[PDB]
């Protein structure tokens, strides 16, 4: 629901695009993931990215692994985290009961953990679309402003 | 330790007894105790009797229940189950029952039945947590015993003082003599009070009418005894009807200063009730100051969040941008209703129909509200409905989809309930608002038994004086208890404290007139608000409370001579002289003499002034001024002056007071103040817009309710306001043999509900709780269009008055309160020898065996000063003459004993002895004049033998001490006096002309008139204490002719001298009303934000018991060790304290 937000506003300079390779994994015995996720492709999505990022439009990678901002801080993608907080856990459990919650209350409780200072840049704490989708377009709107000086063109 | 006991079958009943049911049936008797007996209320008129004719036998019925469950106390706990509170209580009714019927059946008498009204405190018997919240209340009396008898030292001093002069003036009260026309002169020899009335006149008849009585015919006020006195003194200190105490000695001289004495009394009963605010607030801080949801509203919202042809709608559940700019557009749509809520009503009598096609547009916006219920419907189908205040508005849009069926108007009316779907808007207001309904959860259990109170007080009353009720002649008679719902009115009256005197008055009139027996009946009402208000003031604590809780959560040249201090210092001579010259205009006749160099003084002001201004704009002012309060204040000084005298009305010289006002911004204390003034009205300015819509709804609600009524006739014989035309008898008194014309009807009833406007006004009088209950009356003599009547026709209209007096008891409380945590806030700024036989009678005096005994001798002069009694004739006189005579000299010699003493020092050294000095003196000097007797200053010197009780308070230690601190706090506030001073000072002047020439006569306008200034001081002081000011108001709208005797205008007469000036007074009520918010707050600082952490300390440490130890110190020197050895034993005895 979140990228259907970005996208519609963002028509005509977001590139959504989804990532199959694990980008985490990028970084004399040659180095070999022992993942599926082949570290050769991963290369080939690095250079997807550093093309597509070429020509100065808004991303919004749907990564699938990437269940935790550190993973990516060995890549020098230097992605744009979001955080979509949800501080109690008794409330995710509600959640997903009302339609694998333990493992989601330990991954959750993780992210609980984590820095808001440094390791995400937007936190996504609002219950409602419509408030947190106008703070997030508002950040990206800033971070739009702050990549398109006027001097450029 | 119970008593005889015994096993056997007493312990089976018991174990049965120690189950469940039995309580609930217990307490469902009481209710039907409740009930039956306040249908017994109805009626009474002695005899007759109808229904509870029957009942008569169930109240035995109750014994007998009551008395089995005493058969269960037998096996309870005897001795041992006295130790209950609760239990002792009900032990003690159950002797007042078995007394009661006891005592009834010999009888095959009514303080029997008075007895029969203790049972309701039973139903609180059997509620847990009551007992908890009267455990509470009784906690709240100690920290107040002191003022309580400090209350009761004035109701006493000033007693004893009345029981001089105004008993000197109880010489004139008793008597009268007149004659003719009520004509008769007023404070020059043969005067007397007046009775009160349209007319007054009171036939005896003594020549042609009498003139004057007000003992009885104004009902006990006579300082003869001295416990009339001190009645006079208690509804004198409530601050209702007082004035009349005033206008009725001042008709009888004189004015003197009858004055002095009312201002003092009111100034100071002012003074210590704010006191009585400030122990409680005090025991706010103190439970306070150690005192000091978002789980599932996630759980909600994100549920909500993986919630998220007809799929169009679907898409238009968060589409689209438009629905923001469709809300700027939803603020025209009400707006067109909040002129139709008016128009719809606007106006009134079938005058103007407005409406003409106004019911369309709420057709069209029942449609827009309709269609986003339903588009919101489709937004998310049964989950919109899963909120209750959508399907609420959707009910409510729907409601006005429906039709004009049917015959009930106040379902139309109900459209401006409707209204209150605006109110949606106010973003986060609505937040505190919920915080503010949050508190009401709180207090409700303690408004139950304020509820309770009213209840047992109101059948009692039922079944006192409206169990008698009985008064022949004359009407209106009012509210009196003939019957239960009148009973709630009027308790809930005297509640308020509004006019609860002419109950009273009814009150012991109804047993005969004052006695004996009967006099005790006034008891009731001095039992009643005393603890009644007081029961109110208790309630502020809990919202002191609650709301804590809520806070717990060559140019250079001239620029030389501007700045120069000298030039400030011909500044400070020019400011008293010209402060001189304003006072000497001050007089309304200092204009007719030269006043002109005066004018070039002010003149001079305002140009260095001007000047100043023209100094500061120079320097980074402007944009700086306009954002600055002081700069932007000079350049408002200079334009404002500059305006014309033509065109829109202006008068320079009035502005001449304002010129050194600027001096004041030098002081800082008041700056303190101040900013907290400007930071509250900040801190609570959305429960002001609350009030307000209040008055909007209230409004609405009774225009569309009221409008066709109060056009009253006279009296209710003609009915139809229309019908009314030409004379009506009047009978005066009642009897059928004085009949007197009257061009009568018909009657504007002063406050029309014809208009909304008309609604803030008459609206806002209720809110003033003054003169409310006349309106009430007449409001529940309605019906239909133009007709009044009867007696108590109608009487559920009377349940509306009080529903809105209910809610200002709530935000108005509120408001007080709010001020109180900033300063609270604010406090926390804040923080941030002998020899020879002189030895030996120093000796025998210093060891103050002395002390009780003149002590006793003192009481005993008290008792001697009780000895007043006015009556006839002699004897007794010369009696009281030689007892003056005694205590004189027994003082006068005590006081020679104090003198063989340190002399040096005993003629001062500790100051209070000096008074005694002057008390001795005007003590012996009044005896020499008694001597001289064989003189009016005399009584005034007699004051000083009065004063003599004070000396008792020298006594009253850690008591006076209080009075210390009131002391130390009275100086700092006193700057803003002078604006209390001056906010007088300028609108009696300002009204001194403009109201001024409006004719003596016998209005709201006769002794009070507004003639010279010092009087206008006085109409202007009624004002400050909510007595009858609207009746003055409705006089001025119009008036009379000039002051008949002035220079009028010219042939031009007939009343029109005066003109509409509302906003003089209702501006007034207001500027009055902060400045006092200013007072509290003031006196708060000074003394509370210490006092109250002394009250704190007196309470648990020792701050003031060391002074003692000091005194201790006293009995020593300086050193050495021997010192400390000497001074041994009292510290070896003063640490064990
Ligand atoms: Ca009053």
């Amino acid at each position: 629901a979140l990228f259907d937000f970005l996208k519609h506003r963002f028509e005509g300079r977001i590139s959504i695009t989804r990532v199959t390779a694990d980008i985490s994994l990028a970084k004399a015995i040659i180095e070999r993931s022992n993942t599926r996720s082949s570290l050769a492709e991963v290369q080939s999505e690095i250079e997807r990215i550093f093309e597509l990022a070429r020509t100065l439009q808004l991303v919004v990678l749907d990564a699938d692994t990437i269940n935790h901002p550190a993973q990516l801080s060995k890549t020098s993608l230097a992605p744009i985290i979001v955080y979509v907080k949800i501080s109690s856990p008794k409330v995710l459990q509600r959640l997903i009961k009302s339609r694998h919650l333990n493992v989601q209350m330990v991954a959750a409780d993780k992210l609980a953990q984590c820095p808001p200072q440094e390791s995400f840049d937007v936190i996504l704490d609002e219950n409602q679309l419509e408030d947190a989708c106008e703070h997030l377009a508002d950040y990206l709107e800033a971070y739009w402003k702050a990549t398109h000086p006027p001097s450029s063109n | 330790f119970c008593l005889t006991l015994q096993n056997p079958l007493r312990k089976a009943c018991i174990s049965i007894v120690e189950w469940k049911p039995f309580e609930t049936i217990i307490l469902l008797t009481i209710f039907a105790n409740c009930v039956a007996l306040a249908v017994y209320l109805p009626m009474p008129e002695d005899d007759n009797n109808s229904l509870n004719l029957g009942l008569e036998k169930l109240e035995y019925f109750f014994l007998t229940v009551f008395s089995i469950e005493a058969a269960m106390k037998i096996i309870a706990y005897g001795f041992l189950f006295h130790q209950d509170a609760y239990l002792r209580s009900g032990w003690n009714v159950l002797d007042f029952i078995i007394v009661f019927l006891g005592v009834f059946t010999a009888i095959l008498v009514k303080a029997l039945r008075a007895f029969r009204v203790l049972r309701p405190l039973r139903l609180v018997s059997g509620v847990p947590s009551l007992q908890v919240v009267l455990n509470s209340i009784f906690k709240a009396m100690l920290p107040l015993f002191h003022i309580a008898l400090l209350v009761l030292f004035m109701v006493i001093i000033y007693a004893i003082i009345g029981l001089e002069l105004f008993k000197g003036k109880m010489h004139k009260t008793c008597y009268y003599i007149g004659t003719d026309i009520v004509a008769t002169v007023e404070n020059e020899k043969p005067s007397p009070c007046a009775r009160t009335g349209s007319g007054r006149p009171c036939t005896i008849n003594g020549s042609e009418c009498r003139g004057g009585w007000p003992g009885p015919n104004h009902g006990i006020t006579h300082f003869d005894n001295f416990g009339f006195s001190m009645l006079t003194v208690y509804q004198c200190i409530t601050m209702e009807g007082w004035t009349d105490v005033l206008y009725w000695v001042n008709d009888a001289i004189g004015n003197e200063w009858p004055w002095i004495y009312f201002v003092t009394l009111i100034l100071l009963g002012s003074f210590f009730i704010l006191n009585l605010v400030l122990g409680v607030l005090s025991g706010e801080f103190t439970k306070e100051r150690e005192k000091a949801q978002q789980l599932e509203e996630d759980l909600r919202g994100y549920m909500s969040w993986i919630t998220q042809c007809h799929d169009l709608v679907k898409s238009r559940v968060f589409y689209w941008l438009v629905i923001l700019i469709v809300a700027l557009n939803t603020l025209s749509i009400a707006s067109e209703h909040h002129n139709q809520p008016l128009w719809l009503t606007h106006l009134q009598d079938i005058a103007n129909r407005v409406l003409l096609s106004l019911f369309t547009i709420e057709m069209l916006l029942k449609m827009y509200g309709l269609g986003l219920r339903q588009y919101f419907m489709s937004i998310f189908n049964r989950f919109d409905c899963f909120v209750v205040c959508s399907g609420i508005l959707e009910l409510l849009l729907v409601e006005s989809g429906a039709m004009t069926p049917l015959g009930i108007s106040v379902l139309r009316c109900i459209r401006l309930l409707r209204l209150f779907k605006i109110t949606k808007y106010w973003t986060s207001l609505s937040n505190l608002v919920a915080s503010l309904l949050n508190s009401i959860r709180s207090i409700a259990s303690l408004l139950l038994l304020l509820f309770l109170f009213i209840i047992i007080f109101a059948l009692l009353g039922m079944q006192l004086f409206g169990g008698r009720y009985d008064f022949e002649d004359t009407e209106v008679r009012r509210s009196n208890f003939d019957n239960f719902p009148q009973a709630l009115i009027s308790v809930f009256q005297v509640l308020t404290g509004e006019d609860w005197n002419s109950v009273m008055y009814n009150g012991i009139m109804a047993y005969g007139g004052p006695s004996y027996p009967g006099v005790l009946v006034c008891i009731y009402f001095i039992i009643l608000f005393v603890c009644g208000n007081y029961i109110l003031l208790n309630v502020f604590l809990a919202i002191a409370v609650d709301n804590l809780a809520e806070a717990e959560s060559a140019t250079w040249f001239t620029n030389f001579i501007l700045l120069f201090i000298l030039l400030s210092s011909a500044a400070l001579a020019a400011e008293d002289p010209i402060r001189a010259e304003s006072v000497r205009n001050q007089i309304l006749g200092y204009f007719d003499i030269a006043f002109t160099s005066v004018f070039t003084v002010e003149i001079v002001l305002k140009m260095t002034t001007y000047g100043a201004f023209l100094h500061k704009g120079s320097f980074c002012r402007n944009y700086f001024n306009i954002l600055d309060l002081l700069v932007v204040a000079v350049s408002l000084i200079s334009m404002g002056l500059e305006s014309s005298t033509i065109s829109v009305v202006k008068i320079l010289r009035v502005l001449r007071v304002l010129r050194p006002l600027r001096a004041i911004n030098r002081a800082k204390g008041l700056k303190h103040v101040v900013q907290c003034v400007f930071v509250a009205i900040r801190t609570i300015g959305n429960i002001v817009l609350v009030t307000t819509l209040l008055q909007f709804m209230f409004a609405c609600i009774g225009v569309q309710l009221f409008k066709g009524k109060f056009f009253s006739c006279n009296d209710l014989s003609k009915m139809t306001e229309e019908e009314c035309r030409g004379y009506y008898y009047v009978y005066k008194d009642g009897d059928p043999t004085q009949m007197e014309l009257r061009p009568r009807q018909w009657i504007h009833n002063d406050f029309h509900f014809d208009n909304v406007l008309s609604a803030m006004m008459s609206l806002f009088t209720v809110s003033t709780f003054e003169g409310w209950p006349q309106l009430l009356y007449r409001a529940i003599d309605s019906n239909e269009e133009d007709m009044g009547p009867v007696y108590n026709n109608r009487v559920e209209m009377a349940i509306f008055f009080i529903i809105y007096i209910i809610l200002i008891a709530f935000f108005m409380m509120n408001i007080f309160v709010g001020f109180v945590i900033v300063t609270f806030q604010e406090q926390g700024e804040t923080e941030y020898p002998k020899n020879p036989y002189q030895y030996q009678v120093w000796y025998v005096v210093t060891s103050s065996y002395f002390e009780y005994l003149m002590f006793a001798l003192i009481m005993l002069n008290t008792i001697c000063l009780g000895m007043q009694h006015y009556h006839q004739s002699e004897e007794m006189n010369h009696i009281s003459d030689i007892l003056n005579v005694a205590f004189t000299i027994i003082f006068t010699l005590e006081m020679i004993l104090k003198l063989l003493a340190f002399k040096a020092r005993g003629y001062f050294g500790d100051p209070w002895n000096v008074f005694d000095f002057l008390i001795v003196i005007g003590s012996i000097i009044d005896v020499i004049l008694s001597e001289i007797d064989t003189r009016i200053s005399s009584a005034f010197f007699r004051l000083f033998r009065v004063m003599r009780l004070i000396k008792l308070l020298s006594r009253a230690e850690g008591v006076r001490t209080l009075l210390w601190t009131f002391i130390k706090s009275f100086q700092a506030l006193p700057y803003v006096a002078l604006l209390i001073v001056m906010l007088f000072f300028i609108y009696a002047v300002i009204g001194m002309q403009m109201f001024g020439k409006i004719a003596l006569v016998d209005g709201t306008n006769r002794n009070n008139n507004f003639q010279t200034f010092p009087q206008a001081v006085l109409l202007l002081f009624r004002c400050a204490t909510g007595e009858a000011w609207q009746e003055i108001l409705l006089a001025c709208s119009y008036g009379k002719l000039c002051d008949p005797e002035s220079d009028y205008a010219p042939g031009e007469e007939y009343t029109c001298g005066t003109n509409f000036a509302y906003y003089y007074f209702i501006s007034f009520y207001m500027l009055c009303a902060f400045l006092i918010i200013n007072l509290f707050v003031a006196v708060i600082m000074d003394n509370f934000d210490y006092l109250t952490r002394d009250w704190s300390i007196l309470g648990x440490x020792x701050x003031x018991x060391x002074x003692x130890x000091x005194x201790x110190x006293x009995x020593x020197x300086x050193x050495x060790x021997x010192x400390x050895x000497x001074x041994x034993x009292x510290x070896x005895x003063x640490x064990x304290x």
